[PDB]
């Protein structure tokens, strides 16, 4: 069937521009999003120590 | 006879796409910016004027001697 993605007209009123004005000017974007999704560093590194450890196979 | 298809136990996982964790929007921002900015200016005039008081004190010792 259908789906129309990335197809949405803007708000264009008094208050909702302040959500798009604080975004560009003071960067509430790009740090709450992209500075937190990188860190996300505390997870365990899934590395195989190849001369000692070995991975799975199949019969 | 030992084939796969299980009787039950299913989800699924979503095809959904959403994480609107906002986030102090809509005039709540620009409010913590301005007040903390003038707070830094409020920290002035109690230090520069205070150092200005010591600045005349520093020049005082120069003028009192030197005859």
């Amino acid at each position: 069937t259908y789906k129309y993605v990335n197809l949405r007209e803007p708000s264009m009123d008094m208050k909702s521009v302040t959500d798009r004005a604080a975004q560009t000017l003071l960067w509430t974007e790009l740090i709450r999003g992209l500075g937190m999704t990188l860190s996300y560093l505390f997870r365990e590194p899934a590395t195989i120590n190849y001369p000692f450890e070995k991975g799975p196979l199949s019969p | 006879k030992q084939d796969m298809p299980p009787v039950g136990g299913y989800g699924p996982i979503d095809y959904k796409r959403n994480l609107p964790r906002r986030g102090l929007s809509g005039y709540s921002m620009f409010a913590v910016g301005i007040g903390a900015l003038l707070f830094g200016y409020w920290s002035m005039m109690k230090w520069n004027r205070e150092r200005r008081r010591l600045q005349i004190e520093d020049f005082e010792a120069r003028i009192a001697l030197m005859p």
